[PDB]
């Protein structure tokens, strides 16, 4: 079973993905000297991919709040 | 550069924009990424409007301007003849 | 989390000569309430932190950081 | 050569103060590293003292720096090409360079021009950069800091 932590981590693990793809794109492109932590990275893709997942995803679905049974179940 | 991001502002949209609102747009883009990565926040339009030196109605309307259409074949969940399309009147 | 970001190893460019490290992962407390995110259409989440540096061989240059990745639900 | 409690000049980042000296050893040599930090970027730069020459650090300039600042300040006669595309490409290239004069005639050129014809938003950006690189500078240069440093500019710049 992939619980919930597996899940978010598989999404945030895509999101650096792409964000390490942005970074290696921007130091091809870039000169040593001038680079901070805070410029060359972007983490518009983890942002994105955390709310892909929580938005519009098969496993993160609507709670049903019936009743306390069937939010258990 | 200049004939790819031309053709990249005259076509890739469904709705034509012109070159010099496309870079207009996405300088403002640019700017509130960086604004997002400088404060860690999301500034209010009053502040990236002042500090680009135009009017926050003008920054409204070409965020609202600045928008992809979602096509009208998207499906609506585990069922498959449901469309998006019937929904609209 | 920690997993995730040892995971991501100190990467080279071409010439292996600078490289980046995301070493130790923090979580600040959420900027809203529980009601106030049920409330007014908020999501729940607290922002991230990480300490970033930026180490390069050649110039022997460690730029040591802490850098927003992101409101975590 | 550089000691302990004083404060030397980064490219890139302003003026900064020294912290401490460590023993780190990178590429498994040891190396003697000398750590400083800004409060700007809330950052920490270590950079060793062998190639602290190499890496391009500046100690502070004393008398003799403000005098030369204020003399090309205000330098007539400075010309220009018609092309914007030249002058685009050689004012990073000289903001990269370091140096505080050139850095000065950048920024007067920039802000004469901006204030002649309003070219833009875009690089009001790098402007407020240097300018703020530059009274961060002169906030020791000058021995006149935060404050003080950005009021003397406003009556010598025109």
């Amino acid at each position: 079973i992939r619980n919930v932590g597996e899940l978010i981590q598989n999404q945030v693990r895509t999101g650096l993905a792409r964000m390490e793809r942005v970074v290696r794109e921007r130091m091809t492109t870039q000169d040593v000297e001038a680079i901070t932590p805070q410029t060359l990275i972007n983490i518009r893709p983890v942002v994105a991919s955390i709310k892909e997942f929580f938005g519009t995803s098969q496993l993160s679905q609507f709670m049903d709040q019936n009743n306390p049974l069937s939010g258990l179940t | 550069r200049q004939a790819i991001t031309r053709a990249m502002a005259d076509q890739a949209r469904t709705i034509r924009i012109p070159v010099h609102m496309v870079e207009v747009i996405n300088k403002l883009a640019r700017v509130q990424r960086q604004m997002l990565q400088d404060l860690g926040r999301e500034p209010t339009p009053e502040e990236l409007a002042k500090e680009l030196d135009m009017t926050p109605e003008k920054v409204i309307e070409v965020q609202k301007y600045g928008r992809e259409p979602i096509s009208l074949h998207t499906p609506l969940g585990e069922d498959g003849d449901s469309e998006f399309g019937d929904l609209i009147e | 989390l920690e997993e995730i970001f040892e995971e991501i190893s100190p990467i080279e460019d071409f010439s292996g000569s600078m490289s980046l490290t995301f070493r130790d992962h923090r979580f600040e407390p959420p900027k809203n309430s529980i009601d106030e995110c049920k409330d007014r259409d908020f999501t729940y989440a607290a922002p991230l932190f990480v300490t970033a540096e930026f180490t390069n061989n050649e110039t022997g240059e460690i730029k040591s950081q802490t850098v927003f990745m992101g409101d975590f639900p | 050569t550089f000691k302990v409690g004083d404060t030397v000049v980064y490219p890139h980042h302003g003026a900064a103060l020294i912290e401490a000296i460590e023993t780190r050893q990178i590429k498994g040599v040891d190396k003697t590293y000398l750590v400083l930090k800004v409060a700007q970027g809330d950052l920490t730069v270590r950079v060793p003292a062998d190639n602290a020459e190499f890496v391009g650090v500046r100690d502070v300039v004393g008398q003799d720096g403000l005098d030369r600042v204020f003399e090309v300040l205000r330098a007539p006669y400075a010309e220009e090409p018609t092309n914007w595309s030249r002058r685009y490409k050689a004012n990073l290239e000289k903001l990269a360079s370091g140096d505080v004069i050139k850095v000065a005639e950048v920024v007067r050129d920039l802000w004469r021009r901006e204030r002649e014809r309003g070219l833009s938003a875009g690089e009001k950006r790098m402007l407020a950069k240097a300018r703020q690189i530059l009274v961060s500078e002169l906030a020791l240069a000058e021995n006149t800091n935060e404050d003080k440093a950005e009021a003397l500019l406003d009556e010598v710049l025109a």
